[PDB]
């Protein structure tokens, strides 16, 4: 698996090689599909392994769910050091895996045939997407997973190639999704950000290191926050700011190249607030009218060496009309530090290179590429990128 | 999937 | 109004208010009549006094039978109350459970105090390929009120709820037909009906007797084969369902008004409900499936009839040739429904189905099917280039 | 919704 663009010139790709996406080297010009729509599509699953077979998970089944919590606790995405885990809660996977037209077919699991065991995974969820001068109907793909003890088996061409069966048998035909390897080929290439809130947890669980020549009091000082938001007007999202923050986002994400085209049933499912899972502020003026909103949702990880999971927020939306971009982000920061995370991430994308290095966030370790499938059209930079995915 | 990053 | 004359000397005091053509105008533009709205009001529209809304799940047995019960008693009649139609209830969970079905879109009015629905209005999705352009839209059916509630605007009410439902969804064109004229249509189709049951049909009044004609000759004249003709033909199984796809997606390119359907979809509308949708496919000496004709089953309650109490009704659906002929293929239909115990077998005027009608001994119906867009500019077509049937 | 037709 490359990390980087160079590591990726190096390999050769038996699997990215025979799908409908353009190959790392060349530069694109052209903007539309591969290959056409179907008009006929297999309707067979395709094989696994002797031994494995294939299920739809029905999350509505707690059971299943903590199945598939399980699964992604012990076998999902680790840091570059392996010393931690994403620990995404079950609350947040119906979050993320039930949006506005789910389908439990979408839900791709593989079993052990002989104890039931869950041992491999992908996931479909639909959204309309804007892509330069194009919408498109697409799926955003999530939770590839394969259990460790089933690595390096061809198991995670088989999810996908399954997943993009199911998706063609409901007439969909491109999808978007990220990845933090290299792959043919980034539509864009954002890289992550951190912003200390509990420096001194922080550097215990490794997460950051002491600057070396900065003792630990002075880091503390330097990453001190204010106890309440300066915003005036600032309070949680409610029912009756749902069409507002429909009609900001909307008008916001005209900027960008590559965007979420939202319906208001969307709106509410990704921003009315959820503990533990999704936050919205909105900003209220003095006249009633709601002008601004910031939102973050919550994602731990579980501290692979060593207790308490390190809770970290990420940048979500973050709309901007009235109060300046660099204001609200500071409040996201300290209402972040009130509900108690460690650390406040965010990507370099949209407009969020203004504010990064001003309110103190560190660069990370760890690219975000974004892909799409069966569309091939110009890369962008970070800038234009209007997409954040769980 | 999403991307596990942490400070450089 | 039933008829464009009688439709010019109206005022359209709900359709006025809506985004859709002026009766008068003509257009040589491709759009929507409006944008796309970005913010949608939240609460449910006002309902008369005592009523209240309610999605209904169709899929508890009880509140389908409601459902049931009130098409049964106060959906569409022909032009003289004589007949009015009696969709079953599992015909009703075919229409309105397809793929991407929604409960909020099952639109149901009660009356407060005692529950009884008396009012409904559906939608669901579709992909509809009008001229050059593709979208996702709504179809909009079964828009019903209790015959006790009627001239009380609870019509537009219905309209402008589903409407907003709708909208939430991010939906904004929809694609509906009706018996009425109504700003403004896109297309006008004919019914046409082919008799099988003749006898039945003239004593229930559906059908006459010319001067010209007896009963000994009418039967002989409407007599069909035992057996239908066609080498291959038989009913449509699950192996069939990615080749009706592709021949179905093919054929529709020619027209331009037509569903797109998934692969999932064709397997909704097209795989055989007994008593609901029948397809046959037609699979040569090569093994290769190279047509396929299709019709569903929509019975109709005869009114104040002693002795006659129902009319069952075969409907064209969607007939796909590419090796048979279509008039052979057509001709196998009418023998299938003759043999399936169907009085009578009805098709529109649109698609090919001119080239087959006369010759069939179809005979024109007193009934005209008018084709709209909600939201939508764009340029009327003749009935032979609309390739869209609804239920 | 559809409309019921008879014949002419
Ligand atoms: C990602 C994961 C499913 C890949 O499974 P694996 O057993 O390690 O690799 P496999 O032998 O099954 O298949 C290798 C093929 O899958 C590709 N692949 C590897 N990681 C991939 C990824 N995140 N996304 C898409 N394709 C990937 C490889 O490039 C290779 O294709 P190629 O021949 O064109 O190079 C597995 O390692 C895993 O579960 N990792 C932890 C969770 C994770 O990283 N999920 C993906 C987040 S983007
Ligand atoms: C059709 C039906 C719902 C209309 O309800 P109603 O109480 O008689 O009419 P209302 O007083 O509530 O509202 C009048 C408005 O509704 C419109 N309208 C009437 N029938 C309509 C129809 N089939 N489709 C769309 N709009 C219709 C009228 O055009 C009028 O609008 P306008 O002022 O612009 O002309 C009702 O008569 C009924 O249930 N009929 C039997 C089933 C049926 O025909 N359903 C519609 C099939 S398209
Ligand atoms: C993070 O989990 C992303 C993993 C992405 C795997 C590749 C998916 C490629 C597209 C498959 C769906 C195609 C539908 C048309
Ligand atoms: C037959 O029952 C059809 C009755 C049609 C009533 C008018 C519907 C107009 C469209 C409403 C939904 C619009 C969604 C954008
Ligand atoms: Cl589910
Ligand atoms: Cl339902």
């Amino acid at each position: 698996p490359a990390k980087t663009m160079e590591e990726a010139s190096k390999r050769s790709y038996q699997f990215w090689d025979t799908q409908p996406v353009p190959k790392l080297g060349e530069v694109v010009n052209t903007h539309g599909p591969v290959e056409p729509d179907k008009d006929n599509i297999r309707q067979e699953p395709y094989t696994l392994p002797q031994g494995f077979t294939w299920d739809a998970l029905d999350l509505g089944d707690r059971g299943v769910l903590k199945e598939l919590y399980t699964l992604l606790n012990e076998n999902y995405v680790e840091d570059d050091d392996n010393m931690f885990r994403f620990d995404y809660s079950p609350e947040f996977l119906l979050w993320a895996l039930r949006p506005p037209g789910w389908l439990p077919q979408w839900h791709c699991g593989v079993r052990v045939v002989s104890s039931r065991k869950l041992v491999g995974f992908i996931s479909a969820i639909p959204a309309n997407i804007h892509i330069y001068d194009t919408e498109k109907k697409m799926v955003e793909i999530n939770f590839l997973c394969v259990h460790k003890k089933l690595r390096s088996k061809r198991v995670a061409p088989v999810l996908i190639r399954e997943i993009t069966r199911r998706v063609h048998l409901e007439g969909i035909f491109q999808a978007v999704y990220t990845a933090g390897v290299v792959l043919p080929k980034p539509v864009g290439t954002c890289r992550y950000w951190h912003r200390s809130l509990n420096p001194r947890k922080l550097i215990e669980v490794k997460f950051s290191h002491l600057s070396r020549n900065m003792t630990m009091q002075r880091t503390m000082k330097l990453y001190r926050l204010p106890e309440t938001p300066k915003t005036a007007g600032l309070r949680p999202m409610e029912t009756k700011d749902i069409p507002v923050v429909h009609q900001l986002l909307t008008r916001y994400l005209k900027q960008f190249h590559l965007t979420p085209v939202m319906s208001q049933e969307e709106v509410e499912h990704w921003f009315y607030p959820q503990e533990n899972i999704i936050d919205t502020f909105v900003v209220e003026n003095a006249n009633g009218e709601v002008t601004d909103f910031l939102s973050f949702y919550t994602l731990p990880s579980t501290i692979m060496n060593h207790h308490k999971s390190l809770k970290a927020a990420y940048s979500f939306y973050n709309v901007h009309t009235q109060t300046p971009l660099l204001d609200l982000m500071s409040d996201a920061l300290v209402l972040a530090k009130m509900k108690g995370f460690d650390v406040f991430n965010a990507l370099d994308l949209m407009e969020n290179k203004t504010f990064l290095e001003k309110l103190k966030f560190g660069i990370g370790d760890g690219n975000l590429q974004y892909y799409l499938y069966n569309w091939k059209c110009p890369s962008m930079g970070a800038e234009k990128v209007g997409l954040v995915l769980q | 999937g999403n991307c596990f990053s942490k400070a450089r």
